[PDB]
């Protein structure tokens, strides 16, 4: 049993302070190693204010979209 | 004297340190990424205040804040 | 744990012809700076107060009068040249104080024997409200 | 397409098949080859690494000097194998210098 959402899924970040919040986008990997707040690492189709377009999300932050 | 911060969404990548003018960051071991490292911020009474590490953090939001405060003379960058 | 070298006076200086960007009255009664390095020979270079100077092949002292001046000419080098410098903060007391490498490493790699100072465990969007520190003295971004 | 990538490492030499159209961390990611990493944003110097053979696409690499892309160095993780590659890891400092 892995953590997490499924390799390449569809997410929508809740994380208010974030430049994609309440948008989507892809998983990539999913740190399974515990001790790491974050494991969750996303990649997005827009770029933010900073030109970075993937971001590290913890379990919680992220909410499986259909 | 400004005030500096490092918030545990740190990555470690080091970035901020080798930007900073006045060498008042430093990295430091830790347990909470893959690095195994996170930033930190000893010698506060140097900073001048550039943001010049906020410029550098990939993080989203920024990891490292820099709150401007108190005036003094190393603060200002006055060589007289 | 890192015994920091001490300041050698009698130490000699580059060969400069002098310039209106040098010490003023703060390094009287304030504070200065010096730096110092190795040079394996006597090479031309920038000043970071004014024009150029030659550094002589062997141990070098420099008075500046900031840490970022220090630092920039450090930071110069120790890139372009491979050259391993240590600068000092001195009082008009007569007191010398080594300032950096503080620990003997350099910063940006990571050292087993260092505290965290400034270190909040939380994302930066779980700060609280101003409104819940009103009137009492503390910041938010202080917790 | 999918070429094979060859990656020098202190475990040692291992190859995984995976399209052109991929970074080269998240495929050395797929058959399970660790590889150092912190930013995955191409804005630091972690995962770094040069080349033994062919070259690899950095178009969306940043943070780099004018030189780094003619000289050796990359960034795994925003680099498209264009060819059957063969590369270095773990090789930030010699590139951090
Ligand atoms: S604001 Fe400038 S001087 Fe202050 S810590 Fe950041 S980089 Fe250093
Ligand atoms: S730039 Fe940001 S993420 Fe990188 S070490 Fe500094 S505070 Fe941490
Ligand atoms: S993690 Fe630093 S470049 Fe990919």
């Amino acid at each position: 049993p892995p953590i997490g959402p499924k390799r390449g899924a569809k997410v929508k970040i809740l994380r208010q302070e974030s430049y994609w919040y309440k948008g989507t986008g892809s998983v990539v990997a999913v740190d399974q190693d515990p001790n790491t707040r974050y494991p969750v690492v996303v990649r997005f189709n827009k770029v933010n204010y900073a030109n970075v377009s993937t971001n590290n999300y913890a379990l919680d932050e992220v909410e499986e979209v259909k | 004297s400004h005030s500096v911060k490092i918030y545990d969404t740190c990555i470690g990548c080091t970035q901020c340190v080798r930007a900073c003018p006045t060498d008042v960051l430093e990295m430091i071991p830790w347990g909470g990424c893959k690095a195994k490292q996170i930033a930190s911020a000893p010698r506060t009474e140097d900073c001048v205040g550039c943001k010049r590490c906020e410029s550098a953090c990939p993080t989203d939001f920024l990891s490292v804040r820099v709150y401007l405060w108190h005036e003094t003379t190393r603060s200002m960058g006055l060589a007289y | 744990g890192f015994t920091p070298p001490e300041l050698d006076p009698n130490t000699p200086s580059p060969i400069f012809g002098g310039s209106t960007g040098g010490l003023l009255r703060k390094a009287q009664v304030e504070e200065f700076y010096v730096i110092t390095w190795e040079s394996p020979k006597e090479q031309i270079f920038e000043m970071p107060t004014g024009g150029a100077a030659i550094m002589r092949e062997g141990p070098n002292l420099l008075k500046l009068a900031r840490k970022e001046q220090c630092l920039a000419l450090g930071t110069r080098l120790r890139s372009k040249y491979k050259i391993k410098y240590q600068f000092y903060r001195v009082f008009p007391s007569g007191e010398v104080q080594y300032l950096h490498p503080k620990d003997g490493v350099y910063p940006e790699k990571v050292n087993p024997g260092r505290q965290g100072v400034g270190v909040n465990f939380r994302s930066i969007g779980k700060n609280v409200s101003p409104i819940e520190v009103k009137f009492t003295g503390k910041q938010p971004y202080d917790l | 397409a999918s070429y094979k990538v060859k990656l020098v490492t202190p475990d040692g030499t291992q190859e995984f098949e995976c399209p052109s159209d991929v970074y080269i961390l998240d495929h050395a990611e797929e058959v399970g080859i660790d590889l150092p990493y912190s930013c995955r944003a191409g804005s630091c110097s972690s995962c770094a690494g040069k080349v033994v053979g062919g070259e690899v696409d950095q178009s969306d690499g940043s943070f780099l000097d004018d030189e780094q892309i003619e000289a050796g160095f990359v960034l795994t993780c925003v680099a498209y194998p264009t060819s059957d590659v063969v590369i270095e890891t773990h090789k930030e400092e010699d590139l951090t210098a």
